[PDB]
Parts: C-alpha cells; sequence; structure tokens
C-alpha cells in the first residue's frame, strides 16, 4: 500500500488537504526513507517536505502521523550534517522536546530517537537541544523506581541519545547539564544490559576526556569501583568505554589516580595488556604509561601487582603503537621511580627490547627510549654500577643503534645519542 | 555511535 512509493505521490499526498491522505503519504515516505540502499534524504529535502513532517508532529489529534513524521525525521536527521541542519531549520528541536511527553511510548521513543541524532551531530546542535529543554523531560522519562519495568529498547535509546548529550568538545556540554544529567548517568552504569552499560560508559568517558575539574565532577559520584567492575567484563563493547573512562581519569591528578588503584583496577591489567583485540592492549598501555607517570607510591603499586613483567612482554611484541605506548610508559617510569624501581625494572629484561625498538623508523620513539636509557643510566651512577649496564647494552646489541642513530636527522636523536656515547661508551 | 537510521 504504502510501498515504494515515488516522491511525487509522496508530495500530492502530503500536499492534499486530506489528513488520511497526508498520513499514507508520510508512511511511504517514512518506509522509502527506511530501507537499506542509499535513502533518498536529499530528494525528500529537496521537496520541501520537512516543515509538513515538522507540522505534522503536532498533530496531537493523529498519533499516527505523529509517529511517522517523527520515524521520518529521526532517519533524515541521522545523515549528513547539513542533512541534520536541514531537520533543524524546520524546528524540530522544539516538537520533538513537546513530543518527549506524549502517552504513546512509541512516539515519545521515537522523539527520544531524533534528539540523539541531532545531538549527536556535534556541540553546537547538542547546546541547542540543551538550551530548548529537553534535559527535564528525557530524565522524567527514567524516573522510575526500577528501570527493569521499562521496555528494553526504549531504555537504550534513552541511555544513548542522553550519552550523545555528554558527547564533543570545543566546547564541552554545559557543566550544570552535566551535573544534572550525572546521577541518572551512575543509575544507568548499575543497569544489567550489556548495551545500555556500553553506552552509559561510553558517557562517563566523554564526560571525563577532559580538564581535572570534570574528571572530578565524574570521579566524585563514586563511580570508579563500578568502572572497574565493567572493565572486568566479558563483553568487549563494555570493557572498551570502560577501559577509555579508567584511562581519561588516570590522566587527572595523582589523587584521581589513585582513586583508580584503589578500586582494584590493575588487577584487571595482567589480562587487559594481553587482550587479543589490539585496541584494548594498545588503551590498557595507554593507560599505564599514565599510571607511571604518578607517584612513587603509585609506581610500586604498580611493581607489586606484577605488572612490569606484562610491559616488558608489551614493549617485546605488540602491534607498533602500542609497544610506543609501552616506551612512553618506561620513560614516566624511570623518570619519576626510585633507584630501587628502576634497577628492578632492569632485571625484569626490559634492556633488550628498549633496545631492539631503536631501530623503528619513528623519532619521537626513538626520543623516548633514548631518555628512558639516560634514566636508567643514572639511577646505575647512583649505584656505581654503570659498567654493568654498560655492558648489557653492548651485550644485545644496543651500542651499535646508539651509534647508528648519533647520524640521524633530528637533532634532538643526534644529541642524546651522542651524550650517551660520550658518557657511558 | 554518532548517529543511526531506524530501519
Amino acid at each position: 500500500g504504502t510501498v515504494n512509493w515515488s516522491v511525487e505521490d509522496i508530495v500530492k499526498g502530503i500536499n492534499s488537504n486530506n489528513l488520511e491522505s497526508q498520513l499514507q503519504a508520510t508512511q511511504a515516505a517514512r518506509k522509502l526513507l527506511s530501507r537499506e540502499k542509499q535513502p533518498p534524504i536529499d530528494n525528500i529535502i529537496r521537496a520541501g517536505l520537512i516543515p509538513k513532517f515538522v507540522s505534522f508532529l503536532g498533530k496531537t489529534d493523529c498519533s499516527p502521523i505523529q509517529f511517522e513524521s517523527a520515524w521520518a525525521l529521526t532517519n533524515i536527521a541521522s545523515g549528513t550534517s547539513e542533512q541534520t541542519k536541514a531537520v533543524v531549520d524546520g524546528g524540530a528541536i522544539p516538537a520533538f522536546i513537546s513530543l518527549l511527553a506524549s502517552p504513546h511510548a512509541h512516539i515519545s521513543e521515537q522523539a527520544v530517537w531524533a534528539l540523539g541524532n541531532i545531538a549527536g551531530d556535534g556541540s553546537a546542535f547538542r547546546d541547542l537541544v540543551i538550551k530548548h529543554g529537553a534535559i527535564d523531560p528525557l530524565l522524567a522519562l527514567l524516573a522510575v523506581p526500577d528501570l527493569s519495568t521499562l521496555a528494553c529498547g526504549y531504555l537504550r535509546n534513552l541511555t544513548w541519545t542522553l550519552s550523545n548529550l555528554c558527547r564533543n568538545k570545543n566546547p564541552a556540554p554545559p557543566l550544570d547539564a552535566v551535573e544534572q544529567i550525572l546521577p541518572t548517568l551512575v543509575r544507568l552504569l548499575h543497569h544489567n544490559d550489556p548495551e545500555v552499560l556500553a553506552d552509559s560508559c561510553w558517557a562517563i568517558s566523554y564526560l571525563t576526556d577532559g580538564p581535572n575539574e570534570r574528571i572530578e565532577m565524574v570521579v566524585k559520584k563514586g563511580v570508579v569501583p563500578q568502572l572497574v567492575k565493567l572493565l572486568g567484563a566479558t563483553e568487549l563493547p563494555i570493557v572498551t568505554p570502560a577501559l577509555r573512562a579508567i584511562g581519561n581519569i588516570v590522566t587527572g591528578t595523582d589523587e584521581q589516580t589513585q582513586k583508580v588503584i584503589d578500586a582494584g583496577a590493575l588487577a584487571v591489567f595482567p589480562s587487559l595488556l594481553t587482550n587479543p583485540k589490539t585496541n584494548i592492549q594498545k588503551e590498557a598501555t595507554w593507560t599505564m604509561s599514565n599510571i607511571t607517570a604518578g607517584r612513587q607510591d603509585q609506581i610500586q603499586q604498580v611493581v607489586n601487582h606484577g605488572l612490569v613483567p606484562f610491559l616488558v612482554g608489551v614493549l617485546s611484541k605488540a602491534d607498533f603503537k602500542t609497544q610506543k605506548e609501552a616506551a612512553w610508559a618506561i620513560t614516566n617510569y624511570t623518570s619519576g621511580g626510585t633507584v630501587e624501581q628502576i634497577v628492578y625494572l632492569v632485571h625484569c629484561g626490559i634492556i633488550e627490547p628498549l633496545m631492539n625498538l631503536l631501530s623503528a623508523k619513528d623519532t619521537k620513539i626513538i626520543q623516548v627510549i633514548l631518555d628512558a636509557i639516560s634514566n636508567i643510566f643514572q639511577a646505575a651512577e647512583k649505584l656505581g654500577e654503570t659498567e654493568k649496564l654498560s655492558i648489557m647494552i653492548e651485550e644485545c646489541g644496543g651500542l651499535d643503534k646508539i651509534e647508528a642513530l648519533q647520524r640521524h636527522e633530528n637533532e634532538s636523536v643526534y644529541k642524546a645519542s651522542l651524550n650517551l656515547i660520550e658518557k657511558y661508551f | 555511535p554518532t548517529k543511526k537510521l531506524r530501519y
């Protein structure tokens, strides 16, 4: 009946003075815009149908056309920034916010979805959705004693849209909006559905991707233990955002990093640092690198959890980006660590892989490795064991690589290699 | 997952 309509027929039906003909044409448009391959979004926009759909959003006496138009506009807004902008320019934001309070669950859900697409466009439309007052009705939809009484898809869409309201930077979401959303976000973070948990973790990862004040806003809500628990989850879609959020948090102050440590995060890193998913290994090694840049007691907790052998493993064999994060972790370790911690690092077998990595082409990893080696040599000097370290480096073939770096294009690598050779070789 | 189309 409403399958495979032409845009011309849809326009003829929508321009009729007959609400039922308009409803059927709007459903035909929804089905066109809901097809798998290249839905004709631009054709629908050029036909000038967005204002009519927006007007239909307000037909309280005809809920079917409200639903069909909300679906069509959702799918239009799911496209490029220009198509989302076309939806916004038609006045859709306040109409969808008004529909949030609809007595029909599917219409309210579709409005949630549409606002999620609009806000997901970027910071500007995110803040514009916020300015139109979406947060209060959105959160009211979740003001129930037990989230389990809500439909699974409804709750998933609400969580996803809220996560989009927490998303993007330059600027980050308004502080007042974040404070208004965070309690519901914690409650969702304690939900049992895997997709709700994944999207709540993504929202938290967005909110912790910023200055230490945002990280503090998040951590003061007491979510770090739940984040660590989810870090231990089996579902990769949950582990990925949980690990992102934990890394973000440990980029903050040493006290926030210590909050991460106290929750038991380090105990998960034996698996994370050996995870078969390359992205997980890279993110876990980056988190470790930011943890080793902390206090000597935090470096010591890293030691106690037996994670130095795992860092040596990652440095010995892993994707090059993970190996670079591991080199950064080693350099931070050596910069902030005690002489005892540095000699332990050496006893775990760091020198051979660290030297093998000096054959890479990237300059920055070379500089990082040279700085780490300088710090290790300084610790050895303090112990008066510089000759043993020099012999170790010379045996693994590292002295040859250092001499070959003396003729490098970068001035920093040049000078660092020459200084090492002049001081210790 | 910035945007999603409803199929």
